[PDB]
């Protein structure tokens, strides 16, 4: 209840940016009509 | 390198890293039962026990044995601390020009410098210990360039 | 261009993983080729020629404590690898520990159904069944997968490099060959037996039932003729790879003169000075058919087709005896002195 | 550099001039900008392995967050620190970039994984490059942490709360890869470094710029007053 | 008097060190002697201005001085000693001088190394001279980058993982002291605010007292380790050059109880007042948690760890239970674990690398080649056991009396938490002495080849003598740290108001 | 945070060297327990000027007042239980010690050698007659 448990969480705090940053970050990828199509769903909603 | 490997896992408490007190192979042939007499007195001893360090060789030395009959005595017939924090101050300077102008020896450079081939010998003593400021010799980029004869 | 080989297993299913390295080094040219393993695997990388450094970090428990788990993802990430190719059979749990490594292809095995059958998106080249049964066929995807998948480069690269040719560093090759040779007899003219015990001594991690040990009296029968006749008659090496300090004092192949020796996976060169070797399915059969050392291989019964694919290794040397009844330990032991009397 | 200097000058006059009664649905609009710029743009900048591309996220994906941190907060009272941040960003930016060009044509490489070593074969475009990062990571004796913090202390004394503490943490976080390529620069395994660095002939205008653009990225946050004094007489 | 001292007191060390660079004159021998004499001179100016430029009879300020240096958000050179810092300051010259002389045999770099030990000195001092509340956060985070490169450069295996934990906690940290910073920077900055000695007067409303006392709280915890906070400490002490881990855990580590006595006891009371007694609960189990788990570890590096974390027990209930012992008795708890801790770590950092094995199972009979080790080891061993004579006695009895006459509580905690701080006695020698028997006792192999195997020479022997006088010297009679007349208005404010 | 009940020691002014802060144990309402802590703190304020009379009295002024709180506090919780009759003479003796106190303190506090030593003659003689009219 040390190692598993409060080390589990001060690592787990900087171990699930490793996994969000690549997550997010193979989303895309290339494909110029995905930029333009990813650029248009932010302009229409915050419309609102 | 072959490194073997190893074995039936061991006590996690193994009570002393030693061989169980059943083949500890003397008792008291290990600790005690075991003294004679042999020789060499006391003060031959000493003074000859002092000695394998060099700790000072000349000057240096007279600076550094006659200094703590000279401050402990400062503290009677008293003299103002000014004067005793001035003495201890050019002490540690004069005590430190003279060990940095003292020569240099293989132990104190670069590991990878430290293993050359018996060819550090003129590539140090009486190499570097010749000059001031030269780096003709200057082959701390590492890559095994040696840049020596 | 940096490669990282993540191999699981110990010893028997990871000596088979030389020829996917020499692939791996001779399709990319002079690429920096890592691998991380199990304690008892990583043994075996110090006899090659290719890998720049192992390392140990998975036997792949269930629990490990979340700092040994950061410090390798730690160690593996901070030096960018390109493609970790991969084994282990990674799920959707192991998956995400190759992804964290921020590499560019990242190739590996997958379960069929079960554990899981998952495979993420976040992988590449995923494929057959999980527990890699066969010999020399091993990662048999892995050497289609590098093969004139990508361009110009000549059609197929050598299809399936030359099988195991382990070199020997000639420093180990020397001075602990001799020092463990001549404790006992030696002349460079005996003969190697292997599977005696069970402890650690390959258990090949696929043989499953048989190969593990012979009762150690077919054992004694096969080495009284064995020193019989002027061919050898330096070879009593049981060859025990055990705590044998616990079975020496019981070797019924009387102790007279049957001499022993401890060894990790570095036996290699102990094979290339001997005159031969008798086994069962371990990885003496495979380290002996990698050099010429020909060899006498004793299974159970038709595996030949999963564990050994070479069936003529040099001249049909290396020889192997079936067992009619299936289990290993009944074999016409008889044929099999027959056989080796030769040698 | 220019563009975003460009951009922030004409952002500001477009959007005070014309737009004095929005203020309350711009306000708001642009701060989700930059919770979310100071944010995307740290995250994916771990995970990179180019040069360029590493800059890119960090320098500008995450950077252009805190000069936009108090055009929302703005009473006139801040428009001296967003002057004093871009001055001191121009340099701590130009700095790397002229490092980065200088050690690229040396060798021919943009990865991260080839600047092993390069402490040892040249010592000064080392520290010249770990001057400016340690910088460009906001750490006291430098100028970026005068300017985050003088960013903040201006913004902080203006109400707004989730904006200068989502600005302090995403800095720690981005402390990360800075540390990471430092790190990277100070080793001696040779059998490591790869043979980019091994061939390095070490050594006019790339050197000038170089080490006259990296004091200006220690010198200034130490000496912010006149800058500062100056930069209170902007009224626009 | 007017003639700087503080000033210099901190300006000497950086200064006098960034001459290494630019000094091209060998690979690792001048630059030690010209580092120990840049050492040894700061101590000496040090004990100089303690002498003869101070009274131990008057509470105010001594020495201070000021300039301007920002002026927009007033900011100053403002710099002046104190009976609280005085301790501090002299046992930070004093270990640093001889962690630096300990660091002797380093090689590998040994131009970065000393200036990079220079640094840190200055900016100890510089943290424990501050008068100005940004200048004393500047000093604070000025070391961050130093200690890791002396990390990341030597010490340990997996230096790296420890290394970068250490920083990004130790910075993440700060944060919250950062918020604090801006909150009563700008509370009335008309009002000098950022003077940490006219702050004093300062009547803040509620529901803002208690955010930045938290904020300061939570910085601290991160610094001096508290339980729910303590997970960096043994990747960073077990990985780190004994040299670096001397000055490491016995000053840096006390940066996060001086603060948390200067700048929360002294400025916001009724923020603390109704807050001591979960730090004194906090700290009383930690003093058992902290054992309890070293007991468990392996390698004796991480088992010395914990040790250091235990003894950060007592200084936490010494801050709360507000009495002028209790506040009293925990400098010198921080004095007597800032010896016993570094010590410790210089031996085992000097038995290892002589035997290279980590793991305290297969350590044999090293008492039979290295006598003097295992004697000055088993005596800083008893140190640590709380042992009478020895220093590390007097602090936990005087923090002792400070809870039991403590005026903030009645009767029914006051023994209770007594009882769980006592038991700490029983559970430390079990751990500490677990391991004097496994890694020296018994008779191992006939260690008979004097390779690899040489007893302590003249220049360790000397450091642990050097260090171990003031342990004695300080326990048969603990007036020579007693020189504090602060207390006597340090605990003057809070003493009446309500509950 | 503690109070008095008999407020004639109090003096113009009502204060006096008392270092508040110091705890007295509880030993109960009686003219038995606080006639023998007085006692047994009025006899150490005897000992004081042995060693500590001379050679930098910078700790006389940190130990006088806290021996004597014990002497303000006591002597009150007594003055209270003691009959009508013996409280007049009693009060009388408290008012000439409780002066003489703050008279020794604030001739301490000049860092003198003989005014000291003048001054603790006379709370020696009154001090030297507590310890019997006890």
């Amino acid at each position: 209840f040390d190692k598993g448990v409060i080390d589990g969480i001060t690592n787990g705090v900087g171990l699930a940016s490793f996994c969000i940053g690549e997550e997010i970050k193979y989303v895309g990828g290339g494909r110029i009509s995905s930029y333009l199509f990813f650029f248009l769903c932010y302009v229409s909603v915050f419309l609102f | 390198e072959p490194d073997l490997q190893e074995d039936p896992i061991d006590k996690w408490r193994t009570n002393g890293v030693s061989p169980e007190d059943f083949v500890y192979g003397v008792y008291d042939g290990h600790h005690t039962y075991d003294e004679g007499q042999e020789k060499k007195g006391f003060w031959e001893d000493v003074s000859e026990w002092y000695q394998e360090a060099e700790p000072p060789q000349g000057f240096q030395a007279l600076i550094s044995w006659s200094f703590p009959p000279a401050v402990i005595l400062g503290m009677a017939f008293d003299v103002p601390g000014e004067y005793l924090y001035i003495g201890a101050a050019i002490f540690i300077v004069v005590f430190c020009i003279i060990e940095m102008d003292k020569p240099d020896k293989p132990h104190n450079f670069e590991p990878e410098i430290y293993m050359m081939e018996r060819s550090k010998r003129d590539k140090l003593i009486a190499d570097y210990n010749s000059m001031d400021i030269w780096d003709f010799n200057e082959k701390y980029g590492e890559l095994w360039d040696f840049t020596v004869n | 261009r940096r490669v990282c080989c993540v191999v699981s297993g110990g010893v028997y299913e990871n000596v088979l993983f030389f020829p996917v390295v020499q692939m791996l080094k001779d399709r990319y040219p002079g690429v920096l080729v890592d691998v991380v393993a199990s304690a008892r695997g990583k043994q075996v990388y110090e006899m090659c020629k290719n890998v720049r450094y192992a390392n140990v970090y998975d036997p792949d428990d269930e629990w490990p404590e979340p700092a040994e788990y950061t410090h390798q993802l730690g160690v593996m990430k901070n030096r960018y690898y390109d493609m970790v190719l991969s084994t282990k059979l990674a799920g959707t749990g192991h998956a995400l520990f190759l992804f964290m490594s921020s590499a560019r292809e990242k190739v590996g095995y997958v379960y069929p159904n079960v554990n899981g059958a998952g495979a993420g998106l976040f992988l590449t080249e995923m494929f057959k069944p999980a527990t890699t049964n066969l010999a020399d066929g091993g990662y048999n995807m892995y050497q289609d997968m590098l093969e004139w998948l990508g361009r110009p480069a000549k059609g197929v690269p050598q299809q399936p490099i030359p099988p195991l040719r382990v070199s020997i560093s000639k420093k180990l090759r020397a001075v602990v060959e001799d020092k463990y040779n001549r404790a006992g007899v030696e002349k460079g003219k005996y003969v190697v037996i292997h599977g005696i015990e069970s402890d650690s001594v390959a258990n090949m991690k696929s043989r499953g039932d048989d190969d593990c040990l012979l009762p150690l009296e077919l054992w004694a029968e096969i080495a009284k003729e064995i020193s019989s006749g002027g061919n050898g008659l330096r070879p009593l090496f049981v060859m025990p790879h055990e705590r044998h300090r616990e079975e020496i004092e019981e070797i019924v192949g009387e102790e007279t003169a049957y001499l022993f020796i401890t060894t990790p996976g570095q036996l290699t060169c102990l094979i290339n000075d001997s005159a031969g070797v008798v086994a069962t399915n371990t990885a003496a059969v495979q380290l002996a058919n990698a050099r010429d050392k020909p060899c006498v291989a004793l299974f159970s019964s038709k595996e030949k087709a999963r564990l050994f694919l070479p069936y003529v290794e040099e001249r049909k040397s290396c020889t192997v005896v079936a067992s009619a009844t299936g289990k290993l330990a009944g074999i016409d032991i008889e044929a099999v002195k027959k056989a080796v009397k030769d040698l | 550099v220019t563009s975003k200097v460009a951009a922030s000058a004409s952002a500001t006059r477009i959007l005070d001039i014309p737009f004095y009664f929005s203020s309350n649905e711009w306000h708001l609009l642009l701060e989700i900008l930059a919770i979310l710029s100071m944010i995307l743009g740290n995250l994916l900048a771990i995970t990179q392995t180019s040069m360029k591309r590493m800059l890119a996220y960090s320098s500008i994906g995450q950077i252009g967050y805190v000069i936009i941190g108090i055009i929302v907060g703005d009473s006139n009272d801040g428009y001296a620190s967003m002057i004093t941040y871009m001055l001191f960003y121009i340099s701590m930016n130009l700095g790397t970039f002229a490092c980065i060009v200088l050690f690229g044509l040396r060798t021919g490489t943009d990865n991260i994984r080839d600047y092993a070593g390069l402490y040892m074969k040249d010592p000064f475009l080392a520290l010249s490059l770990a001057l400016c990062l340690l910088s460009l990571g906001g750490l006291p004796p430098l100028a970026g942490f005068f300017g985050k913090l003088y960013l903040f202390w201006c913004g902080w004394q203006a109400g707004l709360y989730f904006l200068v503490s989502i600005g302090l943490l995403t800095s720690v976080l981005s402390i990360y890869y800075y540390l990471k390529i430092i790190k990277l620069l100070m080793t001696g395994r040779n059998q490591e470094i790869t043979p980019y660095v091994r061939n390095y002939r070490r050594s006019n205008s790339i050197e000038l710029s170089m080490t006259v653009c990296v004091i200006a990225s220690t010198i200034p946050g130490i000496s912010m007053n006149p800058i500062l004094a100056i930069a209170q007489d902007t009224l626009f | 008097s007017y003639f700087p001292w503080l000033t210099i007191l901190v300006v000497l060390p950086i200064f006098a060190g960034s001459l290494i660079f630019f000094l091209p004159h060998k690979g690792n021998k001048i630059v030690r002697w010209y580092t120990i004499s840049i050492c040894l001179l700061e101590f000496l100016l040090m004990t100089y201005a303690f002498c003869y430029h101070f009274q131990l009879e008057d509470p105010l300020i001594q020495l201070k001085e000021d300039y301007k240096w920002i002026d927009v958000f007033d900011f100053h050179w403002r710099l002046g000693i104190d009976g609280l810092s005085l301790g501090s300051i002299l046992l930070t010259g004093f270990i640093t001088t001889l962690a630096t002389l300990a660091a002797w045999p380093i090689t590998r770099n040994s131009r970065l190394f000393y200036f990079l030990m220079l640094a840190m000195y200055s900016g100890q001092i510089g943290l424990f001279s501050s008068r100005d509340l940004l200048l004393f956060f500047i000093m604070w985070e000025l070391e961050l980058i130093p200690v890791y490169l002396l990390l990341s450069m030597w010490g340990g295996k997996r230096r790296l993982y420890s290394a970068t934990k250490f920083i990004l906690y130790t910075a993440g940290g700060s944060i919250f002291f950062l918020i604090g910073v801006l909150g009563m920077g700008l509370y009335g900055s008309n009002e000098p605010g950022l003077d940490l000695e006219r702050l004093i007067n300062q009547s803040y409303p509620a529901t803002l007292e208690i955010l930045l006392y938290f904020g300061f709280l939570i910085a601290y915890a991160v610094k001096l380790p508290i339980i729910p906070l303590h997970t960096w400490l043994p990747d960073t002490h077990g990985e780190a050059h004994y040299s670096t881990c001397m000055l490491l855990a016995g000053i840096l580590l006390k940066m996060g109880a001086y603060g948390l006595i200067r700048i929360n006891m002294e400025l916001l009371p009724h923020a603390h007042y109704l807050f001591s007694p979960w730090l004194v609960i906090i700290g009383a189990i930690q003093i058992i948690y902290a054992a309890s788990t070293s007991l468990g570890q392996r390698n004796f590096k991480k088992r010395i760890a914990y040790s250091s974390v235990s003894h950060m027990g007592f200084i936490i209930i010494g801050i709360g239970s507000i009495t002028n012992i209790g506040l009293n008795g925990a400098i010198l708890q921080i004095l007597s674990h800032g010896f016993i801790g570094a010590t410790l770590f210089f031996l085992a950092g000097t038995a290892s690398d002589r035997m290279r094995l980590v793991y305290l199972e297969e350590l044999g009979g090293i008492s039979i080649p290295m006598p003097k080790i295992f004697t000055m080891f088993s005596s800083f061993s008893m140190a640590s056991l709380a042992l009478p004579g020895m220093s590390g006695f007097v602090a936990e009895l005087v923090v002792f009396f400070g809870l039991i006459t403590s005026p903030k509580f009645l009767l029914m905690p006051k023994a209770l938490i007594t009882f769980v701080m006592a038991i700490g006695m029983i559970l430390t020698p079990i751990y500490l002495l677990s391991m004097l028997r496994q890694m020296f006792y018994g008779y191992k192999l006939f260690n008979v080849p004097n390779a690899n195997f040489v007893d302590s020479g003249p220049r360790e022997l000397f450091i642990l003598i050097c260090i171990f006088l003031p342990v004695i010297g300080i326990g048969i009679y603990p007036d020579f740290v007693l020189s504090l007349s602060v207390d006597r208005v340090e605990a003057l404010l809070s003493n009446y108001y309500p509950k | 945070k503690i109070r008095n009940k008999e407020i004639n020691n109090g003096e113009t002014g009502t204060r006096s060297f008392v270092k508040n802060g110091i705890y007295m144990a509880d030993i109960g309402p009686s003219f038995a327990a606080h006639a023998y802590r007085v006692r047994s703190s009025a006899f150490d304020l005897l000992a004081l000027e042995d060693l500590l009379g001379k050679e930098a009295s910078n700790y006389v002024n940190k130990y006088l007042r806290l021996k004597a709180t014990f002497i303000y506090y006591d002597f009150d919780k007594l003055i209270t239980a003691a009959d009508p009759d013996a409280k007049p003479p009693l009060l009388d003796l408290a008012n000439r010690l409780f002066d003489s106190f703050e008279k020794l303190q604030a001739a301490v506090t000049t860092k003198d050698d003989t005014d000291i030593g003048s001054c603790y003659a006379d709370t020696k003689l009154i001090l030297q007659e507590v310890m019997t009219r006890m």
